[PDB]
């Protein structure tokens, strides 16, 4: 999808191991 | 063939697994351009835009995942993120929110917003700076002549889309920012004039921009030690008009030869108030040489 | 004052605030000082005397000490007792309140130390009677860079009395161009008028160039460029009657053609059409008539009343005969 | 000139910089892990060295010197300069299970290397560094900040038997002697 | 060892002049007084003069704020508490300037 | 974007300073004073926000006083009133000749004033006795604050550690004075003990202007370098709120006449226009932004959420939300 949506509120920690 | 090339371009496009299925985009584009050249059906050209729009999003996802490999390949969840920016078609929302912000890939944020659509003055002006400063960034390896040509091709291409809609093409801001870049980078004074000429910007409205940008007396040209620069731009613009008068409509040209003489008289009053350095002397000569041609164009 | 300058801290000035100040100082031609850019990677605040030592006085003190060396420089050693005592002794001479070179004040001005430069000039002024014009000029540079620009103009009008006396003022007026025809005060007024337009305080350009016209009573060249500059600044703003008189004082009969061609356009394009009509102007009666007549003979008769404007002009200029021909062509 | 200089004044070098970053290196003296931790507190002490070309108007060692301070297990070292600032000059050397001898630090110049000879209550050490006229290749510096001889010390093996040695218990140190001397 | 402060003077100004006057104190003394007055954990205070003044004044303000236990007080009692909490910092800086002024050797260059 | 002015008025000369009357003494509450290159003008402003039978604005000149020097600063006395017979217009100004002019007028055809002399460079700030009207405090680049009576005698003074840039008198504790200095310090002084009380820092030089919140006397507000700075005297010697505001440096500060969270600030005269902003402590941004040809002074209407700024032959006015 071309449309962009910002959502800073909930992201996944890129720098980190997965739980 | 399109309904199986979609089933090799839905789930299936960069690769989003990363590298073989960009051949399937470029080959589906070749097959759809071959379909429409043999049988010009609506739907096989409607599906062609789907593929060429997918092709720039595909390149943005390649710009993301290789940049994780090239910057962050010692972090554990780059293997997770590489396997994810592999397996599926990520939209512009995922590419920004899940990858380009968490890893902080500014180069890729700039790549995403170049694609993420257009909407009215402040955001439109940011996006025209983002498009100019991306093409200035990613061309850094080339010479000034090649970087002029690349930025010309970008701004001439996108200008031929948006100049028909003056909410999305802020001409006056694009001219000021490109001339502030030329003034910084030491490119040709003919450059922004060539780019706007080759978009097809009406030369009288192009003069209304440089005229008001000079009359602003902007501290930038002073701070870059080129306080004459916009008069050299106006000279090249008006000499380009004088030695190709077809660039003004055959009814309007007489109105315009007044406005050019009226303005050249103004710039000659300005110049003759300045400290009489060799540059002020030469440009006073250039503008009187231009006057002495405009006096024959009427 | 030398205790105070050796204790008083220099300000944490940004590079943006320094490169702008340098491009406002090159306007005076004072400075080969591009070397100031080379060394500002410092991990500490300095005092105003330490800043002066490192970026000015050491460059002169070590030039002086090795100007006339008493043995070949490949055979001179360094003797610490003679070196430190002589360096501190010449730094004291370069900080002495009567020193005619002004180099300390110029270092503070160049490094944007514009608060410490007011307080230093103020601790000096009640009792020192040297560099007084240089001090009011550099206090005027403080008052410009604090936005107190109307005090700065009065400090330049004070310092103008002392040009032709102090090496810093008599340095400030210098050029490579050799048409030495103007007065030292007119050279100083041009150097300050350049500064006031490069800052862009047009009140002070108008007021100072009016105060320069009395010390510029003959030259014709500079009168014509300066009065063109006064005319322009009045008209840039809106002072259309003050633009008028500053223009009628222009002796260059060619500039008085081009200055009208700005005024008539700007009055039309502000729609200030009464200013344009009563208007005694001098010279260009024919050129204004030719512009209106050529415009009238090109435009549509029911879209712009140019023939009634030209009639009203010829009537008010007591030229009923040309008013009649204009109305007959119109009918 | 001169006079007869009948008195002098002290000035501090009380610099208003951020606290000079002493790069700390642990001298893991192999074999000292059998020591009994009844550590002999000596006094602290300091010292210094000058280059043999430091007084010459056209030397790459002009107005440069080396100085040091000592406490407990620790030796601190710098190079200083009146002419051009010296990047990475500050270092600290820290002798495992030892204690430094007060004044047990000596410096020797050579036409290729500076060599620093150091003594603890259990180990002697030889550090080697480049001489400035082997770092730099010119009677012209253009750099407004120079590197110190100490910059590259993170490449030295402090466990090399050519550089470190355990002091032999026969003949053995006279108990609680600070005094030594070291040379080339 | 003690500073004279007049009844036309603020005690915070007089102590913040003296503490930061060139060559009275070292950054190495001021940071040790600050670490211990703040009763702190291992802060590596890599601070400039224009950073260090702020952590010094805020440390004294947090301790002074820690002393005002009632809701109504005089300007006289405030100036007394202000002068105590600054002297209580200054004497700590002075003891760390002693312990860094102590002499360890001479050094001479015969070249 | 900028907001256009809500209202505009044109002048005999350039305007360099403008201040409204802050006092409620006998129908004087809509008086305005402003200064040019030769004079001071006194007039009134009525607005549609106060008189419902007025469209937009009614400006009215009451008297111009021509004194042959620039006006650099203005302060009103609390004695100023229109209910009396004759009226009483009482104010003072600073001027380029390094002097204070005390004006008292019954609105007759007059040009009468008393001069006070003894500052030794320019005079940045003036304030009356805010309650009885019988003295004037004054700050100058001569490193002094000075108190003067109506008889023209200097009655007390304080020496400063830079030029004195701003001064404010307390309206209830009328023995307390605030001063602000170019060095970045703000000090409080006692007029009966003739001593200092406490001080505050900007972290920033130069300090250009400061103001005391006469709707909450614990709040101080100023501009220094590129920031606006706000303190609370019940807490700390440093600015509890600090924000960068203007690129071209910052010049003036004024708290609102009516609201202890509303204030305005100017930049420098940027080549063709001074920029200005209105700020609100509830907001992360300015609520109004404006731009004026050589824009000069800064003041607030006594009763409206309305501010005034002078400039090129004009006064210009803006209304704001709260």
């Amino acid at each position: 999808i071309k449309k962009l949506v910002l959502k800073n509120l909930n992201n996944s920690n890129l720098f980190s191991p997965v739980n | 063939a399109a309904r199986v090339l979609s089933r090799l371009a839905d789930m299936h496009s960069t690769e989003i697994s990363l590298q073989q299925r960009l051949e399937y985009i470029a080959r589906a584009i070749l097959s759809a351009k071959s379909s429409t050249a043999i049988s010009s059906i609506a739907a096989d050209g409607e599906f062609l835009h789907e593929l060429e729009e997918k092709m720039e999003v595909a390149r943005i996802q390649l710009q993301i995942q290789e940049t994780l490999q090239r910057q962050y390949s010692h972090h554990s969840s780059v293997q997770d993120a590489v396997s994810q920016l592999d397996s599926e078609l990520m939209d512009i929302t995922k590419l920004y929110g899940e990858f380009a912000d968490p890893f902080k890939l500014a180069e890729c944020k700039l790549a995403i917003i170049h694609c993420a659509g257009y909407s009215d003055p402040i955001l439109v002006q940011t996006l025209w700076q983002d498009i100019i400063e991306k093409e200035l960034s990613d061309s850094v390896t080339l010479s000034s002549s090649d970087r002029m040509h690349a930025l010309s091709l970008k701004i001439v291409l996108l200008g031929k889309i948006y100049a028909g809609t003056p909410r999305f093409f802020p001409l006056d801001f694009i001219v000021q920012f490109l001339e502030q870049q030329v003034c910084t980078l030491n490119w040709d004074v003919g450059f922004v004039i060539q780019t706007m000429n080759e978009i097809g910007v009406p030369l009288p409205r192009l003069l209304e921009v440089y005229d008001q940008l000079f009359k602003s007396r902007d501290p930038f040209w002073n701070r870059m030690k080129k306080p004459l620069h916009l008069l050299d731009c106006i000279h090249v613009l008006l000499i380009r008009y004088v030695e190709n008068p077809s660039q003004v409509l055959n009814c309007e040209r007489r109105r315009f030869t007044n406005l050019c003489l009226d303005a050249v008289c103004g710039y000659l009053v300005e110049l003759q108030s300045m400290s009489s350095s060799v540059a002020v002397q030469a440009i006073t000569g250039n503008f009187k040489s231009l006057q002495a041609k405009l006096e024959r164009l009427h | 004052l030398i205790k105070w300058g050796s204790e008083c801290l220099a300000t944490d000035v940004p590079l943006d605030t320094l490169e702008s100040n340098l491009q406002h100082l090159s306007v005076l031609e004072l400075t080969d000082s591009g070397a100031l850019m080379a060394n500002r990677f410092v991990s500490s605040p300095q005092t105003i005397v330490e800043l002066f030592f490192q970026e000015v006085a050491r460059k002169h003190i070590i030039s002086h000490l090795f100007s006339q060396p008493k043995a070949p420089l490949s055979q001179t050693g360094l003797n610490w007792p003679e070196m430190i005592t002589a360096i501190t002794s010449y730094l004291l001479q370069l900080l002495w309140p009567s020193n005619p070179g002004c180099l300390f004040l110029e270092c503070l001005m160049g490094n944007c130390q514009y608060v410490q430069l007011q307080d230093y000039i103020q601790l000096l002024h009640p009792w020192c009677q040297v560099n007084v014009g240089s001090c009011r000029f550099m206090l005027g540079r403080c008052y410009l860079v604090t936005g107190e620009g109307q005090k700065a103009l009065e400090c330049f009008c004070q310092a103008a009395s002392e040009v032709g006396k102090e090496e810093f003022l008599d340095r400030l007026i210098r050029s490579e161009d050799g048409e030495i025809v103007s007065t030292p005060r007119l050279q100083y007024y041009d150097k300050v008028l350049r500064l006031l337009d490069v800052i862009g305080l047009p009140e002070l350009v108008i007021q100072l160039a009016t105060s320069a016209i009395t010390e510029a009573g003959d030259d014709w060249k500079s009168q014509a460029t300066l009065r063109t500059c006064i005319f322009k600044h009045h008209l840039d703003l809106g002072h259309n009657s003050q633009a008028y008189e500053a223009l009628t004082q222009i002796p260059d009969s060619s500039r008085q053609l081009d200055c009208l061609r700005q005024l008539v356009v700007v009055l039309c394009e502000r729609s200030q059409l009464q200013d344009l009509v009563e208007f005694p102007y001098v010279n260009l009666h024919n050129e204004v008539v030719g512009i209106i007549e050529s415009r009238a003979r090109a435009v549509d008769l029911m879209t712009h009343n140019y023939y009634e404007l030209l009639y009203a002009f010829h009537i008010y200029r007591h030229n009923y005969r040309k008013a009649g021909t204009v109305m007959f062509e119109y009918g | 000139a001169g006079a007869l200089e009948r008195s002098f004044v002290e000035l501090s070098g009380a610099e208003r910089e951020r606290p000079r970053h002493f790069r700390e290196f642990t001298v893991c003296s192999i074999g000292t892990a059998n020591a009994v931790a009844g550590a002999v507190k000596y006094s602290e002490s300091a010292g210094g060295f000058y280059y043999v070309e430091s007084g010459k108007l056209f030397s790459v060692t002009r107005n440069r010197f080396i100085h040091w301070k000592t406490s407990g297990d620790t030796l601190e070292l710098m190079e200083e300069s009146l002419d051009i600032n010296l990047l990475n000059n500050a270092i600290r050397l820290k002798f495992q299970n030892c204690s430094v001898l007060p004044g047990g630090v000596y410096v020797s110049e050579t036409q290729n290397r500076v060599i620093i000879l150091m003594l603890t209550n259990q180990t002697v050490h030889r550090l080697l560094l480049p001489h400035p006229s082997r770092m730099y290749r010119s009677e012209l510096v253009v750099d407004s900040q120079m590197q110190s001889i100490f910059t590259d010390i993170g490449k030295v093996d402090f466990t090399d038997p050519c550089n470190y040695q355990l002091i032999p218990a026969v003949p053995g140190i006279s108990p609680n002697s600070t005094a030594s001397t070291a040379w080339l | 060892e003690e500073i004279v402060i007049r009844d036309d003077q603020d005690p915070r100004e007089m102590y913040l002049q003296s503490l930061f006057t060139p060559g009275q104190f070292t950054n190495e003394a001021l940071c040790k007084a600050l670490q211990i007055f703040c009763r702190g954990t291992e802060r590596n205070l890599d601070l400039s003069w224009s950073e260090l003044k702020k952590e010094v004044t805020l440390a004294v303000e947090n301790e002074l704020q820690g002393s005002v236990t009632e809701y109504e007080f005089s300007q006289e009692e405030f100036r007394n508490l202000q002068q105590e909490f600054w002297c209580k910092f200054y004497a700590c800086c002075l003891q760390y300037q002693e312990a860094l002024s102590h002499p360890l050797a001479l050094h001479l260059n015969p070249h | 974007a900028s907001r256009n002015a809500a209202y505009t008025v044109d002048c005999e000369d350039y305007v360099h300073v403008v201040e409204f009357n802050p006092f409620e003494n006998g129908d004087s509450g809509n008086l305005i004073a402003y200064g040019g290159n030769n004079y001071v003008v006194i007039g009134t402003c009525t607005f549609q926000e106060e008189e419902a039978d007025v469209e937009g604005i009614q400006y009215k000149t009451l008297r111009t006083f021509h004194h042959g020097v620039r006006v650099d600063g203005i302060a009103w006395s609390p004695e100023t009133r229109l209910d009396s017979l004759p009226p009483v217009i009482k104010f003072c100004t600073s001027a380029a000749d390094m002097k204070i002019r005390l004006f008292t007028s019954d609105l007759q055809d007059k040009n009468e004033y008393k001069v006070l002399e003894g500052h030794t460079d320019f005079i940045n700030g003036l304030v009356f006795d805010p309650k009885e009207g019988q003295e004037i405090a004054s700050v100058s680049d001569d490193h002094t604050c000075r108190i003067w009576n109506l008889e023209g005698v200097q009655t007390a003074h304080f020496v400063l550690h830079s030029p004195g840039m701003s001064v404010c008198w307390h309206p209830e504790e009328t023995f307390k004075l605030m001063v602000a200095e170019k060095n970045g310090t703000i000090r409080f002084y006692d007029l009966l003990a003739q001593q200092a009380i406490l001080s505050l820092e900007s972290e920033q030089v130069p300090l250009m202007s400061a103001h005391w919140c006469l709707k909450n006397t614990f709040k101080v507000g100023a501009v220094a370098g590129n920031d606006w700075l706000i303190w609370d005297i019940t807490r700390s010697s440093y600015p509890q709120n600090k924000r960068p505001v203007h690129m071209d440096r910052a010049c003036l500060f004024r708290w609102s006449t009516i609201s202890e969270n509303l204030f305005a600030t100017t930049g420098y005269p940027g080549k063709m226009a001074s920029q200005f902003q209105i700020h609100h402590l509830g907001h992360p941004q300015p609520i109004l932004m404006g731009s004026v040809a050589v824009g000069s002074g800064l003041s607030w209407h006594r009763t409206l959420p309305l501010c005034v700024i002078g400039g090129d032959h004009k006064l210009l006015f803006w209304v704001t939300e709260v």
